[PDB]
């Protein structure tokens, strides 16, 4: 699974709740179950469809 | 302090809501008496031999926030 | 500046209101100075420091 974590929340732009903010982190897993990225960056949410 | 890619141009694949679907379910409860995920003291090992700890754990018995992920939808290949 | 105020409003999935601070400054010495503290951890980990 895949597991992201901060300290900030905050809801969307539609009013569900969601968004979070600053710094926080996430892992992804890959390579059909081998391969776990790890990091703590910063999103940065896409405005498209 | 990082470098990486970027993916794709600004539109995202159609995601749904549909717990619905997603809201079945398959009871399993953890058990510490059959070790069901407790970490281990993160400092020393022992053998053969039974002692107290305080550390982090969770309640016996619990339910838990058990989910599932499955496929989209599809038509033919 | 010295005595800023600094205030967020918060969300009701951390209770709502806002978030307040205080702040105030302190110019140079001629000689810079910086604070360290050290602590060292006994039988965590494999004893290697
Ligand atoms: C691990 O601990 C158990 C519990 O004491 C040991 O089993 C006993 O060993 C003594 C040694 O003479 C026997 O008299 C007892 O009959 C044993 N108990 C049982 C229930 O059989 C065991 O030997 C220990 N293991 C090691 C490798 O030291």
């Amino acid at each position: 699974p895949a597991f992201m974590l901060g300290s900030s929340v905050g809801n969307f732009s539609d009013g569900k709740m969601g968004r979070f903010f600053n710094h926080t982190l996430v892992l992804l897993p890959d390579g059909c179950g081998t391969l776990l990225r790890a990091f703590y960056c910063i999103l940065e949410p896409r405005s498209g469809n | 302090v990082d470098v990486g890619p970027d993916s794709v141009k600004s539109a995202c694949i159609e995601v749904d809501i549909q717990q619905t679907f997603f809201d079945k379910t398959w009871p399993r409860p953890i058990d510490v008496s059959k070790a069901d995920g407790i970490i281990y003291p993160q400092g020393r090992t022992y053998s053969n031999i039974t002692i107290t700890y305080q550390g982090l754990f969770p309640y016996q018995g619990d339910h838990g926030d058990m989910y599932v992920y499955s496929a989209g939808h599809a038509t033919g290949t | 500046e010295d005595g800023d105020y600094y205030r967020k409003q918060l969300s009701p999935l951390e209770g709502g209101g806002w978030l307040v601070a205080s702040g105030s400054t302190v110019a140079m010495t001629e000689q810079l100075q910086m604070g360290f503290g050290i602590t060292v951890q006994y039988g965590t980990d494999t004893n290697s420091v």
